[PDB]
RNA sequence: UACCCGCAGAAGAAGCACCGGCUAACUCCGUGCCAGCAGCCGCGGUAAUACGGAGGGUGCAAGCGUUAAUCGGAAUUACUGGGCGUAAAGCGCACGCAGGCGGUUUGUUAAGUCAGAUGUGAAAUCCCCGGGCUCAACCUGGGAACUGCAUCUGAUACUGG
RNA sequence: UUAGCUAGUAGGUGGGGUAACGGCUCACCUAGGCGACGAUCCCUAGCUGGUCUGAGAGGAUGACCAGCCACACUGGAACU
């Protein structure tokens, strides 16, 4: 605080990490689904929550939400993960992209369509 | 000719035997236009009362500023428990620059350019009783002259 | 770039006339202008801080015909310039070319006016100018040119700004349909109710 | 005139040669404190007349050797 | 130890305007004699008396107006721990130019306005408003 | 249809006997919307 | 050796030339020891397309600068003009 | 080629996100702690403005969302601009070297400091007044700025010697 | 949570070398030189004009454009 102390010895930043450390800076990576399974959250809240480990482009083995109502996903299933936490899951850091590589757009979805990579229904 | 409004009106619990009493606090904030403002902070069982007695209050217990034409006269400071307020006089057409509780009462007032910032909490009952505060300090190039024992010219 | 929709249907919205129609027929007889448009009009929320403002600064853009890049654009110049802000923005919106046909009255609404100036019926100075945007400075004469002077449009159009109160900082000439933009105009020419400094607020946070 | 620096010797071991620590005052960046920073020189002098902890006057000049190329002008203050 | 006079000067007259004392008395010295000097002028006091001849005090008498003090708020700036000097073109405005802010030029010390007008800069000593 | 991925390891007498001592078969008790558990800080529209 | 040349400096199909005094050897629109004109090709009716500070340019070939074949030209112009 | 003239005919040309609060925008149906949502707080257990659809609305628009990344808000490393009795924070207490700071008077010096000048601080960029592309972006003339450094000539109140 | 590092090392004399000053190199002499105002060691990194952000002070950054530097399959070397 004294002028004399900073002098000394300057303030230091804080210095932050990211929450998203297997995306490298990068705001995609491509990984394979080495295992794809239904999990509990934590309280207070019920659900199977869809979620797959994948082993990164990059080397790194993470794991991903995947949103929407239904998946195709199962291992050996080539999909993009963007970042973005749930909340309620213990560990996941990453969703899966809906519409991008094996994964495949949500069903019959009308509203919010280019978050579950579901393409305009022409009429 | 007076224009009030009511800032923030907060819900607010006794705990007795049975279970809880509920409450309303209704903070208000009234002006001319010109130099006065004053602040109101009522209190009742239901929200439209409580903001009555809070604009009652509030009508009484004004205070007077010295505003040179439609804005502050210097920069000032002004404190009152955790929030402490800077705000400083702004060129015309700048708006009112102000955060919170604060602009508020500086629109009630009549300053129509000014450039705050809320440091501290910004704690709505607080911070307005901060910002009335900085605004009664603040004394106008007259008054100065006064003080001092000079002309208005001497000074600039 | 435009609006294409339901014109009534903002003025209801905002709550005012915005005068998005010729002005032939009463707002009133055409819509509900005083209930908000949907399902959902006679109920009127309490608007926050921020939605006045918001409410405020769409209004503006509305009644001149501007989407929000090209607004925010504007309001940095304002900024920019020397003097008060949101009567600079104002004086800056007066300044389109199409806003200045209206004005005018070649147009009998603002739209007409645009498209007027996007099919090359304007000349600025005696150069056929195209962009609704053109920035119109003092002494500056705008004209219909030859070709668009037999479209009875045009004559309604005058004939309704006739009936409507004149611009000080104008001079039109009827049969000539010349218009000098004589000098950009003060802050007591333009409306009351427009509270520019709640735009000026909005483009501070 | 010549532009040329006040110092105090730090050293006078090896010869012909001194060091010669000078003080400037500078203003720091961002706190505005006034700091004392030193800047020693290796200087060449012939005779090996300067003591240590003697003020002395030196001026830059063609490098004599590797870490040389300061020479003194004049010394001052030769008290002990 | 005492490390600083001319602060411990704007601290007594700080007190006394606090605490309504007529007159604040002090060890003089020739600088606070300026100071005060430049007070008196710009009607922040209404008069200084040095007094003694081996060990001589300066004798200031505080001013106050409608029941409350003058001196409003009055800080130094440059201080030992770490000097403060200012260029002409970058002599601070005290209160938007209604406070004074006492600055030591080579021309001897005046007031931040003073300075201006003359076209020097220096250490600022304090802010009075 | 995805599996659940239990936190039993290695299930080796009875499967569903060791899902019931899951979190999947936990206990769900209901928040109360009077009575004890029942005070709420801010509504759902508050 | 130094030459006095034009420096590619507008758009695309709008080209504004900064004549520029510079070692012969540097890039085109590189490094130059003295910017010494412009001259705008595509210049409208009432404004000057040419500007050249003739002094100077003097100066460079006396110390022995050679001058490129579009700047002599429009050296020309400038004399015939004035 | 830009640009101009003529031809026909509304003709070939609108989506994306969002609508519990923060945050501009609300209803019905379906589901029933499931399915799902979610930036935070949270929502969903049979009347869900929070899930999914629809109608209606809001905001942006040839884009609109998501992710990543930086600064901001964050006075949350506080030089400007924080704190330390009880919230995190006074070494258990002292002595003391380096270091930081130094009562008062006169003289001198002129290092800090201040003032003026000279040289430089590339051009571009940023900003100001202009000019050119129909306007804009863009291009461009001239300025200002580049808060600096060095040297010379002064001032000497303050700090230093 | 890297505190000691350095023998051509620091300086001298004289030869040699360079377009040029110079431990640049060599022979001898002296025992120096750097370091808590951070030497040495480790990790990361091309630098600047600028760029982004910010009221500012700062923070972050260095694609494009322009100045400088270094590299040209890897490691060495010289010739012209
Ligand atoms: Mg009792
Ligand atoms: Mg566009
Ligand atoms: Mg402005
Ligand atoms: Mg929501
Ligand atoms: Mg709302
Ligand atoms: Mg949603
Ligand atoms: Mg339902
Ligand atoms: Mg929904
Ligand atoms: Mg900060
Ligand atoms: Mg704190
Ligand atoms: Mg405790
Ligand atoms: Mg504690
Ligand atoms: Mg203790
Ligand atoms: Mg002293
Ligand atoms: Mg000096
Ligand atoms: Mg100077
Ligand atoms: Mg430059
Ligand atoms: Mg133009
Ligand atoms: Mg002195
Ligand atoms: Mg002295
Ligand atoms: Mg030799
Ligand atoms: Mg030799
Ligand atoms: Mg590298
Ligand atoms: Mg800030
Ligand atoms: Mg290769
Ligand atoms: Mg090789």
């Amino acid at each position: 605080a004294t002028v004399n102390q900073l002098v000394r010895k300057p303030r230091a930043r804080k210095v932050a990490k990211s929450n998203v450390p297997a995306l490298e800076a990068c705001p995609q990576k491509r990984g394979v689904c080495t295992r794809v399974y239904t999990t509990t959250p934590k309280k207070p809240n019920s659900a199977l929550r869809k979620v797959c480990r994948v082993r990164l482009t990059n080397g790194f083995e993470v794991t991903s939400y995947i949103g929407g109502e239904g998946h195709n996903l199962q291992e050996h299933s080539v999909i993009l993960i963007r970042g973005g936490r749930v909340k309620d899951l213990p560990g996941v850091r990453y969703h899966t992209v809906r519409g991008a590589l094996d994964c495949s757009g949500v069903k019959d979805r009308k509203q919010a369509r280019s978050k579950y990579g579901v393409k305009r229904p022409k009429a | 000719e007076l224009q009030e409004k009511l800032i923030a009106v907060n819900r607010v619990s006794k705990t007795v035997k049975g279970g809880r009493i509920f409450s309303f606090t209704a903070l208000t904030v009234v002006g001319d236009g010109n130099g006065r403002v004053g602040f109101g902070y009522g209190k009742a069982r239901e929200v439209p009362a409580a903001i009555q007695k809070a604009m009652e209050k509030a009508r009484r217990n004004m205070i007077n500023v010295a505003l040179n034409n439609g804005t502050l006269q210097h920069p000032v400071k002004g404190v009152h428990t955790g929030s402490r307020v800077f705000m400083q006089p702004a060129s015309e057409g700048t708006g009112i620059i102000a955060g919170g509780a604060m602009r508020a009462v500086l629109e009630v007032a009549g300053v129509h350019n000014v450039l705050a910032k809320a440091y501290g909490s910004t704690n709505p009952i607080n911070v307005v009783r901060a910002t009335i505060d900085g605004l009664e300090n603040m004394n106008s190039p007259e008054m100065v002259a006064a003080k001092r024992g000079k002309s208005v010219e001497e000074i600039l | 770039a435009r609006y294409l929709g339901p014109k009534l249907k903002l003025s209801r919205r905002e709550g005012t006339d915005l005068f998005l129609k010729s002005g032939v027929r009463a707002i009133d007889t055409k819509c509900k202008i005083e209930q908000a448009p949907g399902q959902h009009g006679a109920r009127k929320p309490r608007l926050s801080d921020y939605g006045v403002q918001l409410r405020e600064k769409q209004k503006v853009r509305r009644i001149y015909g501007v989407l929000e890049r090209q607004f925010r654009n504007y309001y940095k110049e304002a900024a920019r310039l020397k003097g008060n802000t949101g009567e600079n923005l104002l004086a800056l919106l007066e300044g389109r070319l199409d806003n200045v046909v209206y004005r005018m009255g070649f147009g009998a609404t603002r739209a007409e006016a645009r498209q007027l100036v996007s099919h090359k019926a304007i000349m600025v100075n005696g150069r056929v100018v195209n962009i609704a945007s053109y920035q119109v400075s003092p002494n500056d004469v705008v004209s219909i040119r030859e070709k668009a002077k037999k479209q009875s449009r045009v004559k309604a159009a005058l004939e309704l700004a006739e009936q409507r109160e004149k611009p000080t900082w104008l001079e039109v000439d009827a049969g000539k349909m010349e218009g000098t933009f004589k000098r950009k105009p003060e802050r007591s020419d333009l409306s009351a109710d427009i509270n520019e400094h709640l735009i000026v607020e909005l483009y501070s946070k | 005139k010549i532009r040329t620096l006040q110092g105090r010797v730090v050293s006078d071991k090896m010869e012909k040669s001194i060091v010669v620590a000078i003080e400037r005052f500078v203003k720091h960046p961002i706190y505005g404190k006034f700091i004392k920073r030193t800047t020693k020189l290796h200087v060449h002098d012939e005779n090996n007349e300067c003591g240590i902890g003697d003020v002395v006057e030196i001026r830059e000049c063609r490098p004599l050797s590797k870490t040389k190329s300061w020479t003194l002008v004049r010394v001052v203050e030769k008290a002990v | 130890s005492m490390q600083d006079p001319i602060a411990d000067m704007l601290t007594r007259i700080r007190n006394g305007q606090a605490a309504n004392k007529a007159a604040v008395t002090m060890p003089s010295s020739k600088l606070k004699v300026a100071i005060a000097n430049v007070l008196k002028e710009e009607g922040f006091i209404e008069d200084f008396k040095v007094e003694g001849d081996t060990k001589p005090e300066l004798e200031l008498t505080l001013k106050y107006f409608q029941g409350k003090a003058v001196v409003e708020s009055i800080q130094r700036v440059s201080r030992p721990g770490l000097r403060i000097y200012k260029r002409k073109d970058e002599l601070p405005k005290v209160m938007a130019g209604l406070g004074i802010a006492v600055v030591s030029t080579s021309k001897g010390v005046m007031t931040d306005r003073a300075a201006r007008q003359a076209g020097l800069g220096g250490e600022i000593i304090c802010y009075v408003a | 249809m995805s599996r659940y991925q239990h936190t039993k390891g290695q299930i080796k007498d009875n499967a569903i006997e060791a899902l019931l001592h899951d979190p999947l078969f936990r206990q769900r008790v209901e928040k109360n919307k009077k009575g004890k558990g029942s005070y709420m800080r801010k509504g759902k529209h508050g | 050796m130094v030459t006095i040349r034009l420096a590619r400096h507008g758009a695309k199909k709008r080209p504004f030339y900064q004549v520029v005094v510079a070692d012969s050897r540097n890039a085109r629109n590189g490094r130059f020891i003295e910017r010494v004109g412009f001259f705008n090709p595509i210049a409208s009716e009432k404004e000057e397309g040419t500007r050249l500070d003739l002094d100077r340019i003097a100066h460079w070939v006396g110390q022995g600068a050679t001058i490129s074949d579009r700047v002599a030209a429009l050296i020309k112009e400038v004399n015939k003009a004035a």
